[PDB]
């Protein structure tokens, strides 16, 4: 964008903070992936000291 | 007029709409087909195009 | 792409010094993610990958 | 370019009225997704409390009219709860239909209403009540839709998108888009 | 002439005849995600064109984060027209909206 | 024998049925019983003693309850009218021109059996301060207020139409438009610009009333 | 039960082993033609959430209350074509449709 | 094709052309219940 | 009137795809599974599931 009424429309109304929820169902749509999920059963285990 | 149902520059919603072509396209429905004028006898031919 | 239908974009060039060494201080050439393989299922490049070792000598 | 209007009357871009509150209360699927945790809310209550802040709030906007006429429609419909729908008493509408859920604290759709007083009626253990109706119907104002929210390209983007998936064939009734077509 | 007078005369009891008064004021108080993202747009271009500023600014040369330091402190001289769809409309301050 | 004696008055019964419920829906003076009549006693009364019925017993009038006249000031007396022929011929309508006319009610419904002469149809709006509406009988078997998917509709009267137009701020045609043709329209007996009121049991947010207009 | 034809007025003279205020289609054109306009609102609502459950596609009341009252409308089964836009009032959207 | 070289009117005549006229007169205001009261002046 | 099954009866299809699946909406671990391939092939396995007790569809995505 080029001007200033549309600098507060790229972080106020469009953002990707305020598109967390899709308005199809309210499920959430953004999330770790791949190996992010898989670092945490080992980070969150009982024997990582 | 007096009352508030429209103005002078008129009212024209969808509804309004609807009730408006429908004369028209039944306006054009008797026109066009007729036996003669019938202000009189004096009536002309058919035409095609 | 290997010979098994594993694509994928060279994503990064990646600096040889932080780069995990082995055995000897081999360091490898290709790092392939191991979550992209059980959406794939092919155990033909696990299977390639150890015959490698086994046809190398 | 359906949009909602500062009245919460659902109005097409030429006035054309085509619902009166959006989806029957107002409210948008985004922020709706913990109003019915009502466990949830209970737990971190003093956290949500000063999110939701009242202290500069509550001066400015009516509270005791939607939590009387609500009360009505309470007591009043516990009459007629074994009836039919052709023999309802039809001397009161909801309270949504003569006060906006945006200035008047209290005033909240009849399924909402009914399942926070469920939950205040079962899970009562030293747990309040009158700590906890002020938030979860302060909750309830603060989710409601933006007047001037684009509901007409939104709601056409749920029939869109999830559309990319439902090519899905034979393993009758019509299925999927050539149903949807129809 | 009067032809001007008498086109003139009528906007401006057209335009009285739409202005809901302030005892009678009925949307929301709060400040609907759309007054805030285009408050913060106007106000963030009237600094870029030198308007007076009421605000210890601290070295924020963002022209945009200024108008938040204002509008979280509330010293924004908008007013916002919001058009009920017959054409009537109700002139909220900034000072008497409520921020999220 | 009984073939088809036991149909024609078992079909005729919550016909009978049906319309004294389009009665009382309207506002008029029906009774709860006569709502309830009861086949075992409607034959007992208006069925012949060789077990036909005679629907020139069955026709009758209803005046409207003065509550409701509190609400809708000029609501006249209804007739409710039946037809024992299979052709309603327009001399038969000449009957019931006059009959409405002649004793000045309000509104008039006739009832028929299998269709009216398209020539009766020329008298059908030919009183001008009255009204006229028919009905199939066979297609007045059940009640359509009854079933699940239709909503219980109020019609609504100037004080509250009124109460609409200014609350917010509409013209009468920007409404949502329901026919004049409508099966619901003509149950309650819509005129033109009447707004009615439908309490639809939305599957969301419970009851949610919204309002709709004859056009 | 389900059956694989549309005929109401018949069913209903079937009054002893069917309850007759419960019967439920998927043809909107004949709900609209005897049971009012305001059940042909509410089978839509059903026949669209008749094909995203199948699938397990959650989509929200809110969105498809508006689109049921869209077509709705005009107290006809208006729906999104040439035919259905041929109401409206801004004439550049009928032009830049087709 | 409606049209006459000779009376120079329409075929129909100029009282069912008027009725459907003066109708359209009402219904470029914002009123169809009056519209369909014009049908009901027939003597 | 043929001596063969010419068509089902009304209990004449008991499906044992089990596998052991946790399910949310009823619970029963029992879920069969139906052979599919749907996307192209940049795409996982779209060999399906279907819960077995409450009606619910499933999809082997990836």
């Amino acid at each position: 964008p080029q001007n200033e009424n549309a600098r507060a429309e790229a972080l106020n109304l469009a953002n990707t903070d305020s598109q967390y929820l899709t308005p199809t169902s309210g499920s959430p749509v953004r999330g770790l992936i791949q190996d992010h999920i898989s670092a945490g059963v080992w980070l969150t285990s009982k024997d990582s000291f | 007029l007096s009352d508030g149902r429209t103005t002078e520059r008129g009212s024209f919603t969808a509804t309004v709409n609807d009730e408006r072509k429908k004369l028209v396209h039944e306006f054009h429905k008797k026109l066009l087909s007729r036996g003669k004028c019938d202000n009189c006898g004096m009536f002309s031919p058919k035409f095609r195009k | 792409s290997s010979r098994h239908g594993q694509k994928g974009v060279c994503s990064r060039k990646w600096p040889t010094i932080d780069m995990p060494f082995s055995e000897t201080g081999i360091q490898p050439d290709i790092i392939i993610n191991p979550h992209a393989f059980p959406s794939r299922m092919t155990i033909g490049m696990f299977v390639e990958s150890l015959a490698g070792k086994a046809g190398a000598l | 370019g359906v949009h909602v209007s500062y009245d919460n009357s659902i109005r097409d871009a030429d006035g054309t009225l085509v619902q009166f509150m959006y989806g029957g209360d107002a409210i948008d699927i985004t922020k709706e997704s913990h109003m019915t945790q009502f466990e949830f809310c209970l737990d971190n209550y003093y956290a949500l409390l000063k999110k939701y802040n009242p202290s500069a709030l509550i001066e400015h906007l009516d509270v005791e009219s939607a939590l009387k006429y609500s009360k009505k429609t309470l007591k009043y419909r516990k009459k007629h709860s074994k009836e039919p729908h052709y023999k309802q008493s039809v001397k009161y509408d909801p309270v949504l239909a003569k006060y906006n859920p945006a200035k008047y604290l209290g005033s909240v759709s009849e399924n909402f209403q009914d399942k926070l007083e469920s939950f205040l009626d079962k899970n009562s253990k030293g747990v309040n009540e009158k700590k906890f109706r002020a938030l979860m119907q302060l909750k309830y104002m603060r989710s409601l839709i933006n007047p001037g929210e684009a509901v007409g390209i939104i709601a056409s983007q749920s029939v869109g998108e999830p559309s990319t998936q439902m090519t899905l064939n034979t393993f009758n009734v019509t299925l999927g888009i050539p149903r949807l077509r129809e | 002439p009067e032809d001007f007078q008498q086109h003139e005369q009528i906007r401006r009891k057209t335009l009285k005849e739409k202005a809901i008064p302030k005892d009678q004021r009925a949307t929301t108080p709060y400040m609907t995600k759309y007054e805030r993202a285009r408050i913060l747009g106007t106000r963030a271009l009237q600094i870029s064109m030198n308007a007076p500023v009421f605000v210890d600014l601290e070295g924020e040369t963002d022209p945009l984060r200024i108008a938040m330091k204002e509008l979280a402190e509330k010293k924004i001289p908008l007013v916002i027209r919001r058009y009920l769809p017959d054409g009537s409309f109700e002139d909220w301050s900034v000072e008497e909206l409520i921020v999220d | 024998m009984d073939q088809e004696n036991e149909r024609n008055i078992s079909r005729l019964w919550r016909a009978f049925r049906t319309v004294k419920e389009m009665v009382k829906d309207r506002g008029y003076f029906i009774t709860q019983e006569e709502v309830e009549l009861p086949l075992e006693d409607f034959k007992a009364k208006y069925c012949d003693s060789m077990g036909r019925p005679q629907r020139k017993m069955m026709s009758f009038q209803a005046n409207p309850t003065e509550e409701s006249i509190s609400k809708f000031p000029d609501m006249g007396s209804l007739w409710v009218e039946f037809c024992d022929e299979p052709s309603v011929g327009v001399k038969t309508m000449k009957t019931f021109v006059i009959h409405i006319q002649e004793k000045n009610f309000q509104t008039g419904i006739f009832v028929y059996q299998n269709n009216i002469t398209p020539s009766a149809m020329k008298l059908v709006p030919s009183i001008p301060p009255a009204t006229i509406e028919t009905f199939n009988e066979a297609a007045l078997v059940v009640n359509i207020t009854h079933h699940e998917l239709v909503p219980k509709h109020i019609r609504l009267s100037s004080d509250e139409k009124r109460e609409l137009l200014k609350r917010y701020r509409l013209k009468e045609s920007q409404l949502p438009r329901i026919q004049r043709a409508d099966p619901v329209a003509l149950y309650l007996g819509l005129k033109r610009g009447e707004v009615v009121k439908i309490i639809r049991k939305s599957e969301t947010s419970g009851r949610y009333a919204s309002y709709r207009i004859c056009m | 039960l389900v059956t694989e034809g549309v005929n109401f007025q018949a069913m209903w003279d079937q009054e002893a082993f069917i309850d007759v205020d419960g019967i439920t289609s998927n043809d909107v054109a004949a709900v609209l033609k005897t049971y009012g306009v305001e059940a042909a609102r509410n089978t839509i609502v059903n026949e669209i959430n008749n094909v995203f459950s199948r699938y397990a596609i959650s989509v929200s009341f809110r969105h498809l209350d508006l689109i049921a009252d869209m077509m709705t409308r005009q107290g006809t089964y208006l729906a999104f074509n040439r035919q259905g836009m041929e109401t409206s009032t801004s004439s550049f959207m009928k032009m830049s449709y087709e | 094709r409606a049209s006459c070289l000779f009376c120079h009117h329409f075929r129909l005549k100029s009282v069912e052309v008027h009725r459907y006229a003066c109708k359209l007169r009402l219904l470029q205001y914002g009123l169809i219940d009056e519209s369909y009261k014009l049908d009901e002046i027939t003597l | 009137k043929s001596v063969v099954k010419t068509s089902l009866k009304k209990n004449e299809l008991k499906d044992g795809a089990t596998i052991k699946e946790k399910c949310p909406q009823c619970g029963n671990e029992e879920m069969n599974y139906h052979t599919l391939q749907l996307r192209s092939a940049d795409e996982g396995a779209t060999v399906f599931y279907t819960c077995t007790s409450c009606g619910y569809k499933f999809r082997t995505n990836n």
